[PDB]
């Protein structure tokens, strides 16, 4: 029970601001093997509040963006814990009653190209991808309510390739749902600003490859053509590079999104 | 690198008469050395900003922080049969967590306000515009906009804060009954499910104590108090 102990200390520790960033350092190495993290962190003390704090302290330099490395890597190991409890079962549901991805979204709204920025926005798609793996119906209820929609497009036409596919991911999941489809595909301005978004990044791929970007590119497409009104403005303006053979090469090892693109384009018929 | 340019108390905000002395005129903006006199139509420009944005983005910050506050609050004191500490923590990490949202989310309709009203005053007084004129009055409005941000988004931020903790208070009623009553009764208010979790589940070292709070555990709500976003930390005097 040596390393263990371990951990209880570094946790007792993210309270005071003396010894939180060691604290956050450590602990955010060891959650890969420490199953359980999440509850202890959720269930101590002042932990989460001292996890908001870091985020809330950092919005200064959020505009003017004049965010540091060391800033963002010292937020970074905090939204990495946060990731942990978003993820874990016992946790999950108590993490979004308390809204605390909002907290989150003013870094998802900054356009900064610096790598402190760009660091700092991937991480923070990384706990809403988190809560999302867990197919929740919860969670997609809430991303709806929140405005994530417009935070994700953006990102997906100008960030990292990271960070574009993991906030493509994220739509792929609010889109594979059932009140998500019909939400993105209730007005035809909704429907036109993502598959704009989507017509913007196939050709952006057609020039530079991202293997998993496009498969999660193309799931979306494939998910919309269940909406009867989507499937009749795809027909008219799914791109060109997604008919021919653009995308042969690339795909021949993916079985995965060649049937998926076979399926997008018998669909429209 | 830098530190925010005013302590909480810097700024009164009773009225918007609270923001003229912190106004900031960078002489060399080549509009103000062609026309000095422009100088004179800042201060209402930034007021009326203000004045436009106030409300809704106090309204908003209340709203994101309160949800989040009251559920980490709850949490936290479960087994705090005391209405005492938790109404003060409440009280520091709501406002906190609202000016914060409040700055984040004043800035830029701030910059957008401050520069549109001060282009429109500009054309208005002087004259007639300019094709190059023009270009020195949106360098000024732009100028003069991201030079003020700070102070219009503290006004908004104080008024967030004070509005702030009243709310939390409301918010807060029934827990401060749920503890109320159980005195009555004869007996200390611990919320039976937290109680049980943290009994079976939660390591020793780790435990919410029944016992009580550890005064060293407060340093996160504390710090909340010491140190808000966009102002100047507390001291000792």
């Amino acid at each position: 029970a040596a390393d263990r102990e371990k951990i209880y200390q570094w946790i007792n520790e993210l309270s005071s601001p003396e010894t939180r960033e060691n604290a956050l350092l450590e602990l955010s190495k060891k959650r890969e093997s420490v199953p359980d993290l999440a509850p202890m962190l959720w269930h101590s003390f002042g932990t989460i509040a001292a996890l908001l704090q870091e985020i809330v302290n950092i919005y200064p330099s959020i505009n003017p963006p004049t965010l540091t490395a060391h800033q963002s890597n010292r937020v970074c190991n905090a939204l990495a814990l946060l990731q942990c409890v978003a993820s874990h079962p016992e946790t999950r549901s108590a993490f979004l009653a308390a809204h605390i991805p909002l907290f989150l979204y003013p870094f998802l709204h900054t356009v900064s190209k610096t790598r402190p920025f760009e660091y700092l926005r991937l991480t923070s798609l990384g706990v809403i991808g988190a809560l999302v793996k867990t197919d929740e119906q919860e969670v997609i209820n809430f991303l709806l309510t929140t405005e994530i929609i417009p935070l994700c497009l953006r990102i997906m036409e100008s960030g990292s390739e990271l960070s574009k596919t993991v906030a493509t991911f994220i739509l792929q999941k609010i889109l594979l749902d059932d009140t998500g489809l019909a939400y993105i595909c209730q007005t035809y301005e909704r429907f036109s600003h993502v598959a704009m978004i989507l017509g913007k990044m196939v050709l952006q791929l057609s020039k530079e490859p991202s293997a998993r970007l496009l498969k999660h590119v193309v799931r979306c497409y494939l998910r919309l053509s269940d909406n009867p009104r989507a499937r009749e403005a795809l027909r008219q303006c799914l791109p060109d590079q997604l008919k021919d053979t653009t995308f042969a090469q690339v795909l021949k090892d993916d079985t995965t999104t060649k049937r998926w693109l076979a399926q997008l384009v018998k669909n429209l018929q | 690198p830098p530190q925010p340019q005013y302590s909480y108390h810097d700024i009164n905000v009773y009225s918007l008469a609270g923001l003229a002395p912190h106004i900031t005129l960078n002489p060399t903006i080549p509009l103000f050395q062609a026309h000095p006199q422009l100088k004179q139509c800042v201060r209402q420009a930034i007021e009326r900003a203000v004045q436009e944005l106030v409300h809704p983005v106090v309204d908003r910050s209340i709203k994101i922080a309160m949800t989040t506050c009251e559920q980490i609050v709850r949490k936290d004191f479960a087994l705090d049969s005391e209405e005492s500490r938790m109404r003060i923590a409440a009280h520091h990490m709501m406002r906190n967590l609202t000016a914060g949202m409040a700055m984040i989310t004043c800035r830029e309709p701030l910059l957008m306000s401050i520069s549109t009203n001060l282009k429109n005053s500009f054309a208005s007084a002087l004259r007639t515009a300019s094709p190059q004129q023009r270009e020195m009055m949106d360098q000024a409005a732009a100028q003069l906009a991201q030079d003020n941000c700070e102070l219009a988004c503290c006004f908004i931020q104080k008024t967030a804060v004070e509005k702030a903790g009243p709310e939390m208070d409301k918010r807060l009623a029934t827990e401060f009954e749920l503890r109320k009553h159980a005195r009555q009764e004869g007996r200390r208010y611990c919320d039976p499910v937290v109680l049980t979790y943290q009994a079976e589940r939660m390591p020793e070292q780790i435990r919410l104590k029944v016992g009580g709070v550890d005064p060293k555990q407060l340093a996160v709500y504390e710090e909340f108090a010491r140190n808000v976003p966009g102002f100047l930390p507390t001291n000792d005097l």
